[PDB]
Parts: C-alpha cells; structure tokens; sequence
C-alpha cells in the first residue's frame, strides 16, 4: 500500500513521568472505589482537553459463571473524543484499554492519557480519535459497539449514546501492567475465525 | 458536399469598384467631347500563393455633365458645390465620383489639381490642350487609388497567402475581424489619501464617444463600459531629476509598465469578443510630476502610448495650484475633452486607419465631425470581406480533411446544415463582390465565417468519444 | 453625494470553551436600477458581480465556502452558519420564463469568477424547497417556483478561493481591516467560512424605494490548545501576525467590536488593554451583551505615529459559572452494518425548562440510496409524534434526488428521534470515482426554528445598528430565528 | 526579433492523493516563475488534480515547499486555479487544446490564442514509454498529442510553441511531432525508467523532482529585463547533478536558439508605440420584508390527508365482468 509505504514519520513523544503519575493516581482511586473511578477519569479527561461521555449497561447471564464469577453484570464505560480541527466528523480511529476486576492495566491507562495530552495540540489530524476505557473485560466492549452501531445483536441493555465520531476505520487495544517491558506480543485472530488485513500487521512490524 | 468543398480551395476573386467621371463644359477639348460617352477599364493583379488568386479593377464611365451640375460647380467654394450636388444621396458603398473642371477655376485654389473631400466624392482639373485623354486617366486612377483599393490595404488580411518579406511583422499589427468588440475605460487612483478623483463619463461618452462608434459601427457591434480602480500601481519606479524637480519614465522601461494592472483588469469580461482597454493614470504625490520620454529623451506632448491589439494608457498630471488647499484629500476633476481626443486617436489608429497619403499637388478637406471619413470606412469593409472569405475557405478544407481521416466520428444533422449554409454563403458573397455590391457581400461573408466556425468547433467531433473500430472483433467472436 | 457607501466592522467574541471567534464584514449600498439593463459605470460596487443581476434576472443570490463544523452544544449560537463544502440558493424574478436554463448558465458563469467547480451542479443535486429558504430582502410575493438550491459537500476551500474574494473588495487588502487577512493564519483554525450575499433593501426611513446591497463576510474560530497555548493573552498580533495602522479612506464607518460581558458576575467586564472609545449595550440573540468599541476613524485612537494592538484576557471558565447550553441542537448518524441495508437517524434536543416550539426539517438524499417511506418514525419521550405538515418527493434513477420536508413540534426538556430505512444500489463500472473505496456523501440537513428569548428586544433601525445585528428580519420581540446545519455522512456501496 | 504580441501558458499536474506531493510542487514552482516574469493570470490555464496546500494532513497549512530549509513557499499569497480535482481529465485537456469545449464554458477556462501568440506547455506525472497517466484510470498517448498540435497549427492558433515534460522516459512523448515551430525538452531518455525516493522528515513526503528544481533555480535569477537566450536552458541539470540525461528536439523550429530569449516564452514584453496624433473635438405604499417561518400559512398551504379508496366505477366494472363470465359456463 503506497499511502503508507511512500511516507515517513518522525516521532517526538516524551511523556513518561506524566504517564507514571497518572497510573499511580488511577490505581489508588480504583482501590478506594472498588470499581472503575468514573469522576476521576472524567475530570482528568476534561483536563487534557477531550469531550467526555459515559454509558451504562447491564445484562442477565444464562447461568452463573465460575471462571469469571459473574451472574448479573452491570457497569459503565467512559470515552473521550478528539475532533480533527481542519475536517468534519466523518471518520474515526479507536484506542481502547479493557479493564477487568483483577487490578491490572493501570499503566495502560496512564499511557493512554499521556498520549491524548500529546495528540491534542496538533493540526494535521484528518480523522477523529476515540479514547475508550471499558468496565468488564469483553462485555463492556460488546455493549459499546452495539450502542454505537444501533443494533441489538445480543440483547444487552444500555443508555443511549450522545457522542459519535463517524465511521470507524481501525482500532488498537493495549494491555500493559508494568513500567518496563522486555518484549511486545501481538494477537490477530478474532471471533468465528475472522482475520484482519495483513497490512496492519506489516505496519506494526515496520515500527518494531 | 465534398466536391464543392474541393472546388472552394481554388477560388478566383475579382473586386470591381464603380467610378463615375463627369466632364464639365469646356474642360476637355471640344473635339475630344465628340466621343465622350464610353467606358474605360483599369485592372491589376496581386501575386499570391496557395492556388488562390485576386485581381482588382476600376470601371470608369465618362458621361458628360448635366447642366444643373454647372450652376453648382460654377463658382464658390468646394463646400457649397458638395452641398448642392449631394442631392440624390443614394445607397452605394465602394463607389466613387469624380468631376473634371477647367484649368482656370477659382473654386480650386489655382495651384492644385485635386480636391479630396469626404462623402465619396473628389474633384480633378483637366487639360484644355488636346495632348491626349491619357493624362486625365492617370490623374483619375491616382485619385481613385488614394481612396478605394490598394495592395497595402489588403495586407493585414491575406497575410498568410502573401510572400513574406522584411517589414512583414508591422503589417500584421491591426486587429482581426470579429462580430463584436468591448471597450472599457478605467481610472487608476493609486493614492486615494491625497487625491479625490471624480470624472464625468456618461456625458463624455454620449457627447463624443457615441457618434464616433455610430460611424464605426458598419464593421461590427460595440460595447462601452467604465470603472475606477483604487490602489492600482505601475510595474516600474520613476527616475527623479533634481534639476527639473520632476520624474521620468524612459523609453526602455515602457514595455514593462502595464504588467501589474492586468491582474485587476482581467476576469470581468462579459463575453467572448476581443476586449480593448484604455487607462487613465493619476500619479501619486510622491512622484507627482510624471513625464514619458521618447527615444531621443524629450518629453512627448500627448504623454501617452498604445500597444498593438491591446489598448492605450495616458498619465494625467494634477495642477500645482489645486494642491494649495490644506484639507487632504484634494478634489480633482479631469478635463474629458483632451482625454477623449487622445483615446479616440488611439482607437482609430488601432483598427489600422492611418492618415491619408496624398498625391502630389493635392488638397485634403477639413476634418469632419466624429473624426472619420466615409471612404476610409468603405476601405475597411473591403478588407473585412476578403479576410472573412479566406478564413471560411480554410476552415471548410480542414473540416473535410479531418472527417476523411477518421472514420468512427459521427456526423450529426446540425453540422451538415451548417456546412451547406457556409458553402452557399461563400458562393453568394463571391458573386456579389464580382458585381460590385459591397454591403451585401460583407453580410454574406459574415454569415459564411459564422457557419463554418460553428461547424468546425462542435463538441461532438472529438475522436475520443467513440469505441475503437480495431477491437470490435474481440466483441463479436464469442457469440458468432 | 457619491450615491454609494461602504461600511466595515470586525467583531471578536470569546467562546464558552476557551476559544475565540472573529468575524469580518464589508457592506456596500447603491441607489441604482441594477435590475434593468442600462448601467455601465461602476465605482465601489464591483463590475464583475454588478452585471449579473440584469443578464440573468436575479432578485437575491447567496454563496458560501466552508471548512469545519459549528459545535453549537459547546460554542453557543453563531451570527451566521454554513454547511461544509459549497451551497448556492437563488431567487429569480417573475419575468423569467425558463428557470433551469438560466440556473445552469449562472452556475457556469460563477464558476469562472470564484475558481470553484460549480459546473458540477446538475439535476441530480438540485431541489426546490416548498417552505424553507424564504427571501432575506424586500419581497412582495413568495412563489417557490422561482427558487433553486444546491450543495456540494466535498468542495475544498483554499487560498485559490480567497484570492478572487479579496479582489472584489474596494481597498483590496492594502488599507483598513483588510490588512489582517493572511492565508496561513486564516487556515490554522477550527472553522473557516467565506460568503457573499446580494439583496435589495429600503432606501430611507419611509421605505418606498429600493437600494441594492452587497455584503462580504468571513468568520474563523481560533482553538485554545493549538493556538495561544501559552499564558499570553489573545492579541491581534498573535492571531493575525499583523497590527492595524490606518483606515480605509473610502469607508464612512470602520470599527472593531469586542464582547466583554461576563455571565457569572454582575456588572463586571473582561479586561481589554487599550482603553476603548465607547461602550455599547444591547439585546443580541436574546441576551443582554456588552461590547467595547474602537473607532478607527478617530485620530485619538490611530495616528501616523502610533498603531493599534488590542489585547484580551480569557481562559476557559470553571465548571461552575459556565453558561448554560443553547435551547436547540441536533445530531445525525447512520445505523447498521454491512453493504445492503441501513437507517438514517436524527436527534433533536429541546433544553428549555417549560416551553415547546416547532421546527422545520429539510432532508435531501441521492438516488442510489433508495428510501422506503413507510418506515419513517418520529418518537418523543417514547411516544409517537405526528407531524403537522409533510412533503415527500421520490427519486428517479440518474434524474433527481429524494426530498423530505416536515414540521414538528418539540416538547420541552426532551429529545426527539427521526429515522428512515434505505437500501444500497449496485452501479455500472463506469459510474464510480477514481477512488471508489472511499465512499459517497450525504449532504448536511437543514433545521429552521423560532427559538424563545430570555429578554425582550426593541425595534431596530438598520442604518444605525451594528452589522452583525441586521442579518435577519425580526418579526417578534420575544423570539429569534435560527438556521442550523448538521454534519455530512459517508456511506459505502458494493 | 520575435514578432509575437501576446503570451499564454498551460500547466497541468496529473497525479492524485497526498503522497504524490512532488508533482503539485513542480507545477506551483512553474506558476510562480511565470507570474514573476510577467504573464497575467487570465492568460494562464492551471490544472491541478489534487489539493496539497489545504489538505488536512499538511503540517503547515496553505504552504507548499521545494526544499527542506522551508525558505521558499511556491503556493504563494496570490494564486488562481481554473480546473479543480474532479475536472482534470484527458478529455478536458484535449478539449481545451482543440477548442471543442461545451458552449456554456466561461472565458477564464479556455485558451483564446491566435496567429501572434507564443505558448508554453508543461506537464508532469506518472508515465511510461509512449504514454502519460491521468490519475490512475486513463492515459494519453504520444500520437494523440501530435494530432492535437497539428489541429492547432491548421487554424493558426499559435506562432511558436515550447513543450516541456518531467516524467520517466519522457523523451518518447515528443517523437511523433510533425508541425512547424515546435521546440521540445525532456528530463529523461527512453532507457532511464526509475524514480528517486527520499522523503522529508518534517513534512513526511518527497518534496520535488531534481530537473524542475534546477530549472526553477535558473529561472529565479532571470529578471523581466533579461537578455538570456534559449541556449542556456539546454545546459541545465547535467547528468552529474541529475542521474538521468535531459534531451531536446529543435529540428521543427525555424529560428536559431542563440537568438531566442527566455522571456519570449516565460515572460511578457510588450511592443510600445508613442502616440503623436489627436482628433479635434468641439467643447405611497410602504414596502415590507418577508416573514421567516410562518407556521399557520405553512400548515394551510396543503390539503388534508385522506385515506385512499378504490373508485366505485372500477368495482362495478370488475364484478360485472366476472359475473358475465360466470353466466357462460353455468347459465
Ligand atoms: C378472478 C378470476 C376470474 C374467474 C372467472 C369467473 C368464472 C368462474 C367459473 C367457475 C368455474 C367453472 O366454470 O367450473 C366448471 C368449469 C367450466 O365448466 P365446464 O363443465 O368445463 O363446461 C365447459 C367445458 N366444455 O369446468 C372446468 O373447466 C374445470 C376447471 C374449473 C375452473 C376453475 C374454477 C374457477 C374458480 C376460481 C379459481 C381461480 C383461482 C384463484
Ligand atoms: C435489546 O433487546 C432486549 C430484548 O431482547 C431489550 O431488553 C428489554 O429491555 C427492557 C427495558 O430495559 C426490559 O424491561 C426488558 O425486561 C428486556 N427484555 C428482555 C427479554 O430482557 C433491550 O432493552 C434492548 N436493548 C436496547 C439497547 O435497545
Ligand atoms: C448587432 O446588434 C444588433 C441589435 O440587436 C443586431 O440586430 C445585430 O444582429 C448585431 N450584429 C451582430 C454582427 O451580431
Ligand atoms: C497621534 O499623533 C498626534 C500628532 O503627532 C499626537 O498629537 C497624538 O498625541 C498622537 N496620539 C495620541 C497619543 O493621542
Ligand atoms: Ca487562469
């Protein structure tokens, strides 16, 4: 693909300390709350300069689950939108961090917030960017997608969405539970054996 | 009509002009007057190229004078004679008239043989001695060629078909034939803080410009506009002279002066016709006394210059006394008469109408109102007809060749209608040029060129719109 | 007397989100008979636009080029708004016989003047509204047979469009407020719009005669994070890289308005560094607003030896003391997934505590997205809402688009949803664009309403009021008129 | 010593997307030069296939640069484009050249040259041996261009013409020319068929091609009052600064290149004549504004909706027909 093969990018990110502090503040608040700290996330998201929104969801399971220890699940998703300054709201990219109940992925949230703070000050975006944090690992993501496309595929209940950003083109999910890393691992297989385009994997390998 | 078009490529044109020569009583010898009613013929040819040929002929009839003409021609000035003798006032264009008076006449200053006037009429002095009737003929053809037709008149037209020579370039400078023309007057005010410029166009156009264009409208239709442009500047910076305390634009800088203003002149035209621009420039206070200089370096009287096929420009200096008022801006008013004098001279010179060239010992009439004589207009009409016919013939030949070469181009019914119209118009115009009817020939040639160019530039004659005939076998084989 | 006049004014307004908006406006009036052939001499009114009124019989013309989208929910209501791309609507004179031929010729003529691709206006993207887009000038009868409207949502606005626009101004970027229009600064923004309006107006107070008015407008919004990130205030030098040095000599009125009202506190105003000439208080868009006036024709303000640079302290206010959201805003989106069927949905909000008001909605859809009108639903608060008026025009393949026009009463403190189903079509291989995997665009929808006002407004005379207060005629003192545009939508086909 | 009286120029870019920044940059450089040397904006027909100055991906909006020092913006403050992204096609280019344009087309978008006009034509894009591609869908061959120029010559719509192409194997495009008074220049020969790739970091793309870069550098020193001939543009960008070899064809041209000035094709120098002649001249009901959104009138402008019912005559006809049929088979 020549749109990406014939171009070049010079990175200039530098926010490590901010990401760390965000992670430390997020972990303590979640400890106190016992669940996702929503007011802190909204306030912090507003402080970096996004449009913030929330969503509530609930469902009833066919039988109690031993593996995850859930029978009737309710939660909330928080998402923030960065609007492309020199375009209209027609296309969008998604960066998401799925949170469980196992006290993990605080550093992922810190990195997400630092990246949003860095991205907010540029002029060259041609698409909107959505920063998403979900409540339960994969139920929140399913609820958010169903509410976004206005389809009742599974039967999950939710409050109506108030903010949208156009048609989604690509998405990336991040999982990280340590300040340092020794390697990065990538996953490509999806539900019912569907696959993404090979160019995304080639890109990731080109930036490695 | 392919065969007729193949015949149009080689065309014989013969332009004939009627001249009526009148011999007053006791002008030609009495024995010479015995055979006075008879016709003489003067024909000449212009060498050309590309298989088209043209010849020009003067058709002179030597009828004797009617008596009433004597009362008029008898005595007085030439103006009174013209006034009284112009009674018929019939419709005839390309036609002349010549009168032959006695060698002792007191209406013609007694130092000159010829009197050229406006209104298609002239006066010539004969010989009482019976040397021959040849010198009369020479004098008459001399006067007729000063007016009417010359090989130089048909040089801007016929330019391609004539062998090139040194000095060919300047003979191509006049404007080309067209149906209509646009004329726009613009006032340039680069310093609105110092000068408050108001002009009176509507009265000036109505009083001076409109009669001129009414006279010139025999050739085509004319439009007139006007506007004012603020903060419009020139493309050179004037040189200062401490001794004169004035500023100069030199002859070498003139070809680069009008460059910036053309960014604001263009993109307001309302048609597809050729446009002519006349600019009046009021200099800024910083270089207020501005003068244009000639090749020698002496200031020019008109303070203006023109460019071939584009227009002209004039710089207008504000009076020093009018600067006295403390209040700035200063109200300044332009004198329209001098401005229109210069601009109308330039416009007359842009169409190619030069000052008349006189035969030795001749006298020209005083200048008329609206600045144009009739024989000059008829000369313009002759040239226009010739140019139109040449263009139409060339266009038809090119169209026939293009349709012959490529086979998958569609010929619609409108195109064929236009082609037939063009061929008929060309033939009619040639016939009427041979017969000597200039106005009908001019109209027919206009129709000919319009129809031919309407057919040639049709949007459907683009070869790219049709499926290639080479690849059709690919399509018909699979089910055949 | 010159018989024609020029006025110019710049207004600067801080926004509730921490951004700053600016609007330029130039207006000329001429007492001439432009509607009939005969005028040949022009001074302040441009010749390029002046000869179009008679050649094509025109009563009113409105043209706009825009990039971006106005965020009403976070920025507030604007003075003037336009959709993305290019729009054009024209009112013709009743003597015009064939409106379509004249409309095509006029679009082709305008494309040459403004360096835009307006030749792409054809029958597949042109509509004739039946209740919307009424005349903005003096009118006697309103027969919509003589009105045309079109939108091209993918037209680009760049410097090539601004060069002809600046060429039509009299001082022509060399004097007055025009010296502040610099392209790179003007496009380093979140919103940018250029517009031209022509209409007839009253000649004097009795208003028994006609005068012709031309108005040129430009509006931008400067974002806080990208521009002016530092604590330094919003000055003219940092927004435009230029200061004001001298007034246009041809203008009779030239001034800058700065909005200094503070909603939270009482009788407290924002700080403007240079002391202003005068203060002006009036009801604008249903609210009492205070403005500082800098008069550029005063030689106390601007002289040969000293220029003008205005400075303004503004930051995003705390969460408390922020202004309330407007009484009306809307959104639009596409529902479903796949390449066969889908739905188009619109959301309309009424945030007024106790008043209900009606709205008029206009939608246009291309022929390839075939609509099923028996699936149209309008629901408020979970109950069905029946429109008072509805007009529907079905599409014809490759001939004309869909048109839908409804009048709906919105209940107070609620949200209303409007939906309709569509099916996608398969085209011929020669009917796609050079980049066929990008998609097609549905043009933004139009919303018109009379919104209730907080304060009652007095009658106003247009010759003595600021130019931003005389854009729409006012019928009642207790409401005001608004026209909103949604965002365009991108849809894919097999 | 030229003998022309006006100048025209047609500059065309036939690329697409954002990563093809280079072709647009080349066209903008040519436009800047020709304007600086004198040709008015109404005599230039500029066709650009995509917008790079106000593309939302541009880190510097409303600018296009030629070198990474970013000291020369070639888009400029003053610019006008006649053909936008979706009106640039092979067909429209051929129509503009041949004059076979739709009747409603405005003046600014057509080439109104005559017998006394010098014309400059410049092209850039992706090409091969004997063709040049427009966007990605179509192409124009050398034969078609050679035919269009003969169409222009037969009607005498130019005096002299200069043709320049900046493409890979660009010399193939002037091989079939057969009309008088045409001079042609190219950047590469038939064998030379690769293209360079060095993207700029700050912007993110390859900025400009080499040959036009050196040609624009030699046109930045030339002024309106220059005496440079056409023999000096034949020695620009030698294979050592470029890696390909430029070519020229000047056997259809009648004048010696040592006597042809640069400004005859790149500028506008007028012929001036002092004027020394002159023509003697003798010295009660007020009007109201329309109402926005009248609700009651809108409600009453349409008749009320009643449900549709089949007409009675149709029912009578149906049942009469059916029973008339029934009375045959039964009686
Ligand atoms: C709306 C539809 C239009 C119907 C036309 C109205 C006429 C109805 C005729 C009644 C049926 C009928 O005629 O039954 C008996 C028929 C015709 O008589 P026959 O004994 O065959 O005599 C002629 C032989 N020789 O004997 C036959 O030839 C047997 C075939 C029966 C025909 C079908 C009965 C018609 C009823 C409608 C059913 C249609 C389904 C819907
Ligand atoms: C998706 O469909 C399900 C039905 O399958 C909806 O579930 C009902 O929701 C209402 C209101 O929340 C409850 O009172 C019912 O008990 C639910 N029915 C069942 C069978 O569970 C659900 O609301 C729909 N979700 C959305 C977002 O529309
Ligand atoms: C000139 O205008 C007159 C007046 O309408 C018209 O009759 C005539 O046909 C026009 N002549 C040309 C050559 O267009
Ligand atoms: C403007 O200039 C005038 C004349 O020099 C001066 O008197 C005045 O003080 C200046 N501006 C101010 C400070 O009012
Ligand atoms: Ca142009």
């Amino acid at each position: 693909e020549n749109a990406m093969g014939s171009t070049m990018v010079e990175e200039q990110f530098a926010g490590g300390d901010r990401a760390r502090a965000f992670a430390r503040d997020f972990a303590a608040h979640r400890k106190k709350s016992g669940a996702l700290p929503v007011a802190w996330l909204e306030r912090t998201m507003r402080s970096v300069g996004l449009e913030v929104y929330t969503q509530s969801f609930s469902r009833k399971l066919p039988f109690p689950d031993e593996t995850h220890e859930r029978y009737m699940v309710s939660g909330t998703n928080v998402y923030g939108i960065l609007r492309a300054p020199r375009a209209a709201s027609t296309e969008s990219l998604v960066l998401t961090v799925p949170c469980g109940s196992d006290s993990t992925n605080s550093q992922a949230v810190g990195l997400l917030l630092a990246l949003a703070a860095h991205f907010r000050g540029q002029i060259y975006w041609a698409k909107d960017i959505v920063f998403l944090v979900t409540e339960h690992d994969l139920l929140g993501t399913e609820a958010w997608l169903e509410a976004y496309h206005d389809v009742n595929v599974t039967g999950m209940q939710s409050s109506p969405l108030q903010g949208r950003a156009g048609a989604i083109q690509a998405a990336v999910a991040l999982e990280l539970s340590s300040d340092v890393v020794t390697s990065l691992d990538v996953a490509v297989e999806g539900l019912n054996g569907q696959l993404p385009n090979l160019d995304l994997l080639n890109l990731f390998q080109t930036f490695c | 009509p392919y065969s007729q078009i193949s015949g149009l490529n080689a065309l014989q044109l013969r332009l004939m002009v009627p001249v009526t020569v009148v011999f007053t009583r006791e002008s030609v010898p009495l024995d010479d007057q015995e055979k006075l009613p008879f016709t003489v013929v003067h024909e000449r040819e212009i060498p050309l190229k590309y298989k088209m040929k043209i010849k020009c002929r003067f058709q002179k009839a030597y009828r004797r004078a009617l008596d009433h003409e004597e009362e008029a021609l008898s005595s007085g000035s030439v103006q009174e004679a013209e006034a009284m003798l112009d009674e018929p006032q019939e419709q005839a264009e390309g036609s002349l008239t010549v009168y032959v008076i006695s060698e002792h006449s007191s209406l013609l200053p007694q130092d000159m043989m010829s009197y050229i006037g406006p209104k298609r009429t002239a006066v010539v002095r004969g010989i009482m001695h019976r040397e021959a009737f040849n010198i009369i003929g020479r004098r008459i053809v001399q006067v007729a060629q000063a007016m009417s037709l010359t090989e130089d008149v048909l040089a801007a037209a016929l330019a391609d078909h004539l062998p090139e020579d040194k000095w060919s370039a300047e003979k191509r400078r006049p404007l080309k034939s067209s149906l209509g023309y646009e004329i726009t007057f613009s006032l340039l005010n680069p310093d609105p803080k110092s000068h408050d410029v108001y002009w009176d166009i509507e009265g000036a156009v109505r009083r001076y410009v409109q009669p001129f264009l009414n006279a010139l409208g025999a050739a085509g239709n004319f439009s007139v506009d006007s506007q004012i442009l603020y903060y419009a500047m020139l493309g050179v910076n004037p040189r200062f002279d401490s001794a004169s305390s004035s500023y100069y634009l030199d002859m070498h800088s003139l070809p680069h002066v009008i460059n910036p203003v053309e960014s604001r002149l263009g993109s307001s035209a309302a048609s597809l016709y050729p446009v002519l621009n006349f600019l009046l420039y009021v200099p800024e206070l910083a270089h207020s006394p501005l003068y244009i200089q000639d090749k020698d370096g002496a200031p020019v009287a008109t303070n203006a210059f023109h460019s071939p096929r584009w227009g002209g420009i004039m710089v207008y200096n504000v009076d020093s006394k009018t600067y006295n008022a403390s209040v700035l801006p200063v109200r300044v008013e332009v004198d329209m008469v001098r401005v229109m004098e210069v601009f109308l001279a330039q416009l007359r010179l842009l169409f190619g109408i030069a000052q008349p060239q006189l035969p030795p010992k001749c006298l020209l009439s005083g200048p008329t109102s609206e600045g144009l004589m009739t024989w000059e207009l008829d000369r313009l009409l002759w040239a226009r007809s010739v140019e139109n016919l040449a263009t139409a013939t060339t266009t038809l030949t090119s169209l026939a060749q293009l349709l012959g070469k490529i086979s998958n181009i569609v010929i619609k019914d409108d195109v064929a209608s236009e082609v037939y119209k063009a061929v008929a118009a060309v033939q009619k115009s040639a016939e009427e040029l041979a017969s000597g009817h200039l106005a009908s020939a001019f109209v027919a040639s206009q129709e000919a060129v319009t129809s031919s160019e309407l057919a040639f530039f049709d949007p459907s004659l683009l070869h790219l719109l049709y499926f290639p005939d080479d690849q059709k076998f690919a399509i018909y084989i699979p089910l055949f | 007397p010159p018989r024609d006049s020029l006025r110019e004014e710049l207004v600067i307004t801080p926004l509730p989100s921490g951004d700053v908006a600016a609007t330029f406006q130039f207006r000329t009036r001429w007492d001439s008979e432009l509607q009939r052939e005969g005028v040949s001499h022009y001074r302040l009114f441009p010749k390029a636009l002046g000869q179009l009124i008679s050649k094509y019989s025109l009563r009113e013309l409105h043209l706009s080029f825009t990039q971006g989208f106005w965020r009403t929910r976070y920025w507030g209501p604007p003075f003037l708004q336009a959709p993305s791309g290019a729009e054009l609507w024209v009112w013709f004179q009743d003597t015009v016989t064939d409106v379509d031929k004249s409309w095509k010729e006029l679009s082709n003529v305008l494309s040459g003047i403004f360096c835009a691709s307006l030749n792409f206006i054809d029958s597949t993207n042109t509509v004739t509204p039946t209740a919307s887009f009424k005349p903005l000038g003096l009118a006697n009868d309103t027969d919509h047979y003589f009105l045309r409207y079109a939108v091209l949502p993918r037209e680009v606005v760049c410097t090539e469009n601004l060069t002809p626009w600046k060429k039509l101004l009299p001082c022509s970027s060399k004097a007055g407020l025009s010296v502040l229009l610099k392209a790179d600064r003007l496009f380093h923004t979140s919103y940018h719009s250029q517009a031209v309006h022509i209409r007839p107006v009253c000649r004097n107070a009795r208003c028994t005669s006609i005068s012709w008015e031309l108005r040129q407008t430009l509006s931008v919004v400067f974002d806080a994070f990208i521009t002016g990130q530092g604590k330094k205030d919003w000055s003219l030098f940092r927004m435009f890289s230029r200061t004001l040095t001298e007034p246009c000599p041809l203008a009779s009125e030239s001034r800058v308005y700065v909005d200094i009202t503070t909603y939270n506190q009482d009788n407290e105003t924002l700080e403007v560094h240079p002391p202003p000439t005068t203060t002006y208080q009036d009801v604008i868009l249903g609210t009492r607003k205070t403005y500082a006036i800098y008069d550029l024709l005063d030689t106390a303000m601007i002289n040969n030896s000293r220029n003008l640079n205005i400075q303004l302290k503004w930051k995003r206010p705390p969460e408390n003391e922020a202004p309330p959201v407007p009484f009306l805003h809307a959104q639009r989106y596409v529902s479903g997934y796949g390449l066969q069927k889908g739905e188009l949905s619109t959301l309309l909000y009424n945030t007024h505590p106790y008043r209900a008001f009606p709205v008029l909605l206009l939608d246009t859809v291309p022929w390839y997205l075939r609509l099923y009108v028996h699936t149209l639903t309008i629901t408020s608060k979970g109950k069905e809402n029946k429109p008072s008026y509805i007009h529907y025009q079905p599409a014809q393949d490759r001939l004309q688009p869909h048109l839908l026009e409804m009048l709906i009463q919105l209940p107070a403190n609620s949200v209303t949803k409007v939906s309709i189903q569509f099916e996608r079509a398969l085209l011929k291989w020669t009917e796609y664009t050079p980049d066929p995997n990008h998609g097609f665009y549905v043009s933004p929808s139009v919303l018109s309403a009379l919104v209730p006002s907080m304060v009652a407004a007095k009658p106003v005379d247009w010759e003595e009021s600021p130019l931003f207060n005389s854009l729409f005629p006012v019928s009642d003192g207790s409401n005001y008129f608004v026209r909103l545009y949604t965002e365009p939508l991108l849809v894919n086909l097999p | 010593r030229s003998g022309h009286t006006n100048n025209w120029a047609v500059l065309v870019c036939t690329s697409r997307f954002w990563f093809n920044y280079r072709h647009v940059a080349n066209t903008l450089s040519v436009y800047r030069s020709v304007k600086r040397l004198g040709i008015p904006d109404s005599h230039i027909v500029l066709m650009l296939a995509d917008d790079m100055a106000c593309n939302p991906r541009n880190p510097k909006p409303a600018t296009v640069f030629s070198h990474k020092n970013m000291e020369l913006n070639v888009y400029g403050d003053d610019v006008e484009v006649d053909y936008r992204s979706y009106e640039v096609t092979v067909e429209n280019f051929l129509r503009v050249l041949t004059g076979r344009i739709p009747p409603s087309t405005p003046r600014s978008k057509r080439l109104l040259s005559d017998d006394r006009s010098n014309i400059l034509i410049y092209m850039t894009g992706h090409g091969g041996n004997g063709f040049l591609k427009f966007q990605d869908s179509e192409e124009i061959t050398n034969i078609e261009l050679a035919d269009a120029f003969e169409q222009m010559w037969q009607k005498r719509r130019y005096n002299e013409l200069l043709f320049i192409i900046d493409t890979c194997q660009g010399a193939s495009m002037y091989e079939r020319f057969y009309s008088p008074n045409i001079m042609a220049l190219a950047s590469s020969q038939v064998g030379e068929d690769s293209l360079s790739h060095q993207p700029d970091p700050a912007i993110g793309v390859h900025l400009m091609d080499r040959y036009t870069f050196y040609v624009l550098e030699f046109l930045e020193e030339i002024n309106p009052a220059s005496q440079t001939n056409m023999n000096d543009l034949f020695q620009v960008c030698p294979k050592s600064l470029c890696v390909s070899t430029p070519g020229h064809r000047t056997d259809l041209f009648q004048r010696d290149p040592k006597n042809v000035l640069i400004t005859d094709f790149f500028g506008s120098v007028r012929k001036v004549e002092i004027t020394t002649e002159t023509i003697k001249l003798q010295q009660m009901e007020p009007l109201k504004y329309a109402e926005q959104l009248p609700v009651a009138q809108i409600i009453h402008q349409k008749p009320k909706l009643k449900d549709w019912h089949p007409p009675g005559g149709f029912i009578l006809g149906l049942w009469a027909l059916i029973i008339m049929v029934f009375f045959k088979t039964y009686g």
